[PDB]
């Protein structure tokens, strides 16, 4: 039955800031996205250039 | 004074859709409002309109018109869709007005 | 000021008006009517079902569009409930919007236009509405039950038969409304409103002349048996007999016998000990099951018996066991304390039934419709407990001796026929 | 007809069905990259060619 | 009598605390009938890997008899008085309540206390319910909507406590011990974490009196009267896809992390959800429904039904939507659904909120339609807000909400966030996470 | 047969005995025409009482013999005809199974006249149960029966079916003379009895169409 | 599909635009210039290439 289903462990892949299950993941969200989007924004700059 | 009747009867005859056996309403461009109205027409009125149109297209392709005795007469032209179409437009305007409200 | 009166005027044309201020922040008005599949004849079967769904169509005063947008504009709601013999159109909304919502309730019940195209478009909905309803086997057997219990009127199905989906006409909808939605068959009941206000609305807006319009044919008992072999692991069965009708000292007898036999669970996942019927079936079968005392009261008739649900293989024993509990009861096997307990559950039930706005309003209007009056919750209790142990045992006998009608669906391979009970 | 233009419009419909919602195998490797590179050489060659052709 | 006046004239909710830490609250009316019960701040979230499904297992025995009175005796007594005994267990909240004649409020209170304190936990009943529960798990496994919400929590809160289901695991149910259930009860069913609530025709002072008489067993140490704060459950933008093309329709649920009970923003989220609303193929309203999404659903036959939600908890919550659609219309549905969410954050109208607010008011008023629903409010309110919140306060808060506020709050919890997704059934047409994630911005 | 047929011997699973119910099923489907059949446990295959019903069948009316022509030799048809003005059809129904059989009449009539048409058909059965059967009637019916049977075997499909049918339920073959010998050797009494067995036996009924005017078995 | 004119991915296109294409039964000579314009285009390109080669 579905009750016996659980999401596996993604620790071998999680970003450092969301590794701990007892910590809100929202506090590091803006950084996690800021970084990724920073790369994208920079690629757009190099491309525009 | 009855000036319109003079003019509207002249125009009707000048227009000439009646030479194909078409009613005024048979010639309306099918925009959204008209399309909706047509769906509300009773079966027979619908099937009748269809025949008149198919027949006219056959006339148009043949490059002929109907014998003068079959031309619809200004005063016998049936405004079969106008009532429906008006309700349709009214409803639409109501929704429109209301959606700004 | 939680001590308001339950007024109840009654205009000259026969329209009954019952109101009641409870100062609740929400008002729930309704238009009760004596209409239903009961008044349909072969020719217009299902027309009452479609009419139930046609509540949102355009009227002479409001368009389909405004009826929905209007009511929603003020967090209001509009619904229509119906039985084989009564249709209720009620609207709920916050106090300060009763005027708003009312226009719509009015237009829907008195000024429908049943435009041909809107009707044609709506009919396919009957399939959908019906398909979801029939997901509960309960509904299917009850339909067949009334078809086996009667030859007419009440025998008519509550959901439009399939061969007629798409065939009902605007004419039929109009004629039904004209010949049934008459001021003398209607009732404007309301809660969270002031009688003077509701009373005013009625006399000023409700039109559609009085009269009893076409009267329904009398309900003739058949005592038939319909079996639907559909293969389901569970078998639903109902066995009944003609019981008391609405308004009867006999009614109360069956109600009590109902609660004495077993009228539904009271403890979550708990067994029902105070249930003669359940306890009996339980002793007979080891597998999951469910037995209950069935009971319906209509204007000119009623049905009484038991409804079971069991695994296919044990249907036989489960149904017979339920039968013995009825005989055993007809033969004085009813304690005097049993009748005492049942009377509590009955008084309690009734009392709880009115906790919700939907329940209170339905109780008021139902009575305010079949007798333009209102029995005090004390007179009703006074009438119920004043039911001897004899009465009950008699009700039980009337069942064992009366001609029975039955309906069952599922893998009926082990389900007994009415003549083996 | 459709709720979103990406699918109803007769031209976008085409772009959507070949470069946006086009179903692709999840595991194709770098060897499946040369199709698009070939397309880009083609557009690149044409562009530089016209430019050269003008002198 | 105006809506306002009716809101102010509603009897106040009385609260009084006993020395043992239990709280007794009730709202008085003039009804011959009433509902009373104890709302415990316990549930699956309080369980762990070894005792998951205990609180549920307990919920099954809480009615099979106490020490003072074995099964048959317990049942007969309640049945014979026309009282109704129901209850439930969830992730952060449990409840056992009785519907009866105000005339019995005191005997009931005694019964409640006896249930929560002296459950027989019959060794033989335990093995019997063990099989019943196992059957209920197979029954619920066919309830897509609930399988979908379980999965939604399983991934949205993966790795944590809210990830577990209320009913528990198959292994737990097969091995939970009489001692485990006992331990559960002693550990969680405790005075300071419970609330005796009642509504109907009852004397607050008579209620609290019977309360003092039966809810005694005070605590000595400090560890016994302190309400344990639970460890935070981490939210995770992710998805779980359980595919079975053999199923007729597909269920999809998408959600972002919510604020948690105490946060005022919840009033705004509920208004927001009110704009999008809900729908199902039997809403006569049809193509004229105010909810845009509902309108599109009808016009394009996008789904069989859909619904928004703002599930709260102590420190977190799930704000999202769920729909049921044919395998071939999932993509357009998800497209429009996400589209509307974008509209919320970006182009909400004053008209939109005006309506949503009215809708919300009548919705809160509806959740107080009877003694049980009102009693539920009290229990939940004290247990979550540590105090009852009048309809007048809610209405006060609801009234302050405007389009701009909806946009900022919605932008706050929705815009450019990584959602949690659960898809069950014939879900091939549902595009990947990255595609969905993009529907989280611009709209 | 012998060198090829291998699925072997035995009587295999035997069927359960046929238990009579005498129920009543009504399908309200709105058709302009109402088909109805009323029957009673009839005779079994080989049952001596078989020929009696066969003859009573032909005496009441067992199908048309003249294109577009009326059936005068049909007690049942002629009776219904006298009752209704509208198009209709009535016939004696008859089936013989291994351990049971069914006998009665099948009608087809406009919805509004179903009531009278069905009742009319019933009286023709009572009226027959009450000696209302000429000795000449039994003579004529015996011809139509002998004829029918004899024609039935003209086509390869019919001949083969006749042979095999019997060659299966008794590994034998009755001479077309013994069958005729058995048929005419059926007294006028027998027939009247068959007719009685119907009027007294518990009946089962089935009807479909706009049953608004179709009577229930307990009104017949 | 039973006949290639409809299944083949290329013919399918020719069929849906120049063979099974539904056309009004009454269009006149004024509807002939579309195809004529197409032919001018093909004609111009062909003669233009030939000229460009010198
Ligand atoms: C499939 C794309 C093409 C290929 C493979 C290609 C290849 C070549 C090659 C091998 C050369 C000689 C380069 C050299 O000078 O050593 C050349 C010359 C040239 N191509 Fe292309 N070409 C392509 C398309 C075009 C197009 C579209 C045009 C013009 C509209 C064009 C115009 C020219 C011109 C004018 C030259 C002469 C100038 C030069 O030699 O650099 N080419 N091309
Ligand atoms: C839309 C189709 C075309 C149009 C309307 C067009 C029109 C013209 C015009 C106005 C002229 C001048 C004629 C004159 O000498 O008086 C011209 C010249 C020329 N065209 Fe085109 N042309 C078309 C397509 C092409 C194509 C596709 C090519 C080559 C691949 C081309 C190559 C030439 C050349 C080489 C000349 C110069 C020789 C001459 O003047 O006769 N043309 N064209
Ligand atoms: C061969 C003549 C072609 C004339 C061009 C008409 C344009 O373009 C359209 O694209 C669709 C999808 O690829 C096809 O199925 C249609 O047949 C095609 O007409």
């Amino acid at each position: 039955v579905h009750n016996d289903v659980t999401v596996p462990d993604f620790s071998a892949y999680r970003r450092e800031d969301v590794m701990d299950a007892t910590t809100s993941s929202q506090t590091s969200s803006e950084d996690r996205k800021g970084f990724s989007y920073l790369v994208t924004a920079t690629a757009c700059v190099a491309t525009a250039y | 004074g009855r000036l319109m009747d003079r003019i509207r009867k002249w125009y009707y005859n000048a227009a000439g859709f009646n030479k194909y056996g078409l009613m005024r309403d048979d010639t309306l461009y099918e925009d959204d409002d008209v399309k909706e109205a047509l769906k509300r027409l009773p079966e027979d009125l619908y099937n009748e309109r269809m025949f008149r149109i198919k027949r006219a297209l056959d006339l148009s392709l043949k490059h002929r018109i109907l014998p003068k005795e079959q031309w619809v007469k200004y005063e016998e032209d049936k405004p079969y869709l106008e009532p429906y179409l008006k309700e349709v437009i009214r409803e639409r305007l109501e929704r429109e007005a209301w959606n700004k409200k | 000021p939680g001590a308001e009166d339950l007024e109840i005027t009654k205009l000259p044309n026969g329209l009954i008006i019952a109101s009641l201020e409870n100062f609740s922040p929400a008002s729930r008005i309704g238009v009760f009517i004596k209409a239903g599949s009961r008044y349909e004849t072969t020719a217009n079967l299902g027309t009452a079902h479609l009419l139930r769904l046609a509540s949102p169509l355009t009227t002479k005063g409001a368009s389909s569009f405004r009826i929905t947008r209007g009511i929603e504009a003020v967090g209001g709601s509009l619904s229509v409930y119906s039985t084989r013999e009564k249709m209720t159109y009620c609207v709920e909304c916050l106090r300060d919007h009763v005027d708003t919502v009312m226009e719509y309730l009015l237009n829907v019940t008195t000024a429908p236009e049943f435009r041909p195209w809107e009707v044609t478009d709506l009919q396919p909905q009957l399939k959908v509405d019906k398909a979801v309803a029939f997901q509960s086997p309960q509904v299917g057997v009850l339909e067949n039950l009334h078809a086996a219990a009667y030859k007419t009127a009440l025998a008519n199905p509550l959901y439009c038969p399939d061969y007629r989906i798409g065939k009902i006409t605007s004419e039929q909808l109009h004629h039904f409304v004209q010949n049934n939605f008459t001021s003398a068959r209607m009732a404007l009941v309301g809660i969270g409103v002031k009688h003077s206000d509701l009373k005013q609305v009625a006399e000023q807006f409700l039109n559609i002349r009085s009269g009893a319009g076409t009267s329904s044919a009398k309900a003739t008992y058949w005592g038939g048996e319909i079996r639907e072999q559909n293969g389901h692991s569970l078998v639903h069965a109902a066995v009944v007999t003609e019981g008391a009708a609405v308004g009867s000292a006999e009614a109360n007898a069956f109600s009590v016998l109902q609660h004495v036999l077993g009228a539904g669970p009271l403890i979550k996942r708990g067994s029902s000990v105070t249930s003669k019927l359940y306890q009996g079936v339980a002793k007979a079968t080891t597998q999951p099951f469910d037995a209950s005392a069935f009971n319906v009261n209509y204007s000119d008739s009623g049905l009484f018996g038991f409804y079971t649900i069991s695994q296919a293989a044990h249907a036989g024993e489960v149904i017979r066991a339920a039968m013995n509990q009825l005989k055993a009861a007809a033969q004085g096997g009813v304690t005097e304390e049993d009748v005492t307990k049942a009377k509590n559950q009955l008084k309690a039930t009734y009392l709880m039934s009115v906790e919700t706005a939907q329940g209170l309003l339905n109780e008021i209007g139902s009575e305010a419709l079949l007798s333009g009056t209102h029995t005090a919750p004390s007179v009703v209790a006074q009438k119920i407990d004043s039911v001897t142990s004899a009465d009950v045992v008699n009700a039980a006998k009337k069942f064992v001796s009366g001609k029975k009608s039955m309906a069952a669906s599922g893998d009926l391979g082990s389900t007994p026929f009415l003549d083996e009970l | 007809m459709a709720p979103n233009i990406r699918k109803s419009h007769p031209l976008l419909k085409m772009i959507n069905n070949s470069l946006i919602d086009l179903p692709a195998p999840s595991n194709i490797s770098a060897w499946w990259n040369f199709g698009s590179l070939l397309a880009v050489c083609l557009m690149t060659q044409i562009l530089t060619g016209l430019l050269l052709a003008m002198h | 009598a105006t809506y306002a006046q009716t809101l102010q004239n509603i009897p106040e909710t009385n609260v009084t605390t006993l020395d043992n830490g239990l709280r007794v609250a009730s709202e008085e009316s003039s009804q011959p009938t009433c509902t009373v019960g104890v709302w415990i701040g316990a549930g699956s979230r309080y369980e762990n890997e070894k005792n998951n499904g205990a609180g549920y297992f307990v919920e099954h025995l809480a009615f099979k008899g106490t020490k003072k009175r074995p099964c048959a005796a317990f049942e007969k007594e309640v049945e014979s008085m026309g009282a109704h005994f129901n209850g439930y267990t969830s992730r952060e909240q449990t409840a056992f309540y009785i519907k009866a004649l105000s005339k019995d409020m005191p005997k009931v209170v005694e019964l409640l206390a006896d249930v929560v304190q002296n459950c027989a936990l019959e060794e033989s009943q335990i093995e019997k319910e063990r099989g019943v529960i196992l059957q209920e798990l197979k029954e619920m496994d066919n309830d897509m909507t609930n399988v979908t919400f379980d999965y939604l929590h399983a991934t949205a809160f993966q790795g944590t406590a809210l990830a577990r289901t209320v009913e528990g695991t198959t292994e737990n149910i097969k091995h939970l011990t009489r001692a485990d259930l006992a331990s559960y009860i002693d550990t969680h069913f405790k005075a300071p974490r419970m609330v005796l609530a009642a509504a109907g025709g009852i004397s607050h002072k008579e209620l609290v009196d019977a309360a003092r008489q039966h809810f005694s067993g005070v605590s000595f140490t400090y560890k016994e009267d302190a309400v344990p704060i639970l460890p935070r459950c981490r939210f995770t933008g992710s998805e779980i896809r359980a595919r079975d093309d053999a199923l007729p329709v597909a269920h999809v649920a998408l959600a972002v992390e919510g604020p948690g009970w105490a946060d005022p923003d919840n009033v705004v989220l509920h208004v927001a959800n009110a704009i999008i609303g809900r729908y199902d193929r039997t809403f006569g309203g049809g193509k004229h429904l105010s909810s845009r999404l509902a309108a599109l659903a009808v016009e394009h036959k996008l789904c069989h039904s859909f619904q928004t939600f703002n599930t709260s908890y102590s420190d977190t919550g799930l704000f999202g939507f769920h729909f049921v659609a044919d395998p071939l219309s999932i993509d357009d549905m998800m497209f429009c659904a996400q589209g509307e969410w974008m509209r919320l954050c970006t182009s909400t109208t004053e008209s939109e909120v005006k309506r949503a607010k009215n809708h919300l008011r009548s919705a809160m008023v509806a959740q107080l339609d009877g003694t049980t629903p009102v009693c539920e409010t009290i229990g939940s309110h004290l247990l979550n807000y540590g105090r009852r919140i009048s309809l007048e306060e809610w209405d006060s808060r609801i009234s302050a909400v405007d389009a701009r506020m909806v946009r900022d709050v919605c932008s706050k919890y929705i815009y450019d966030k990584c959602p949690a997704l659960a898809a069950v059934g014939p879900i091939e047409q549902l595009l990947d996470y990255n595609r969905i994630r993009s529907g989280m911005y611009w709209i």
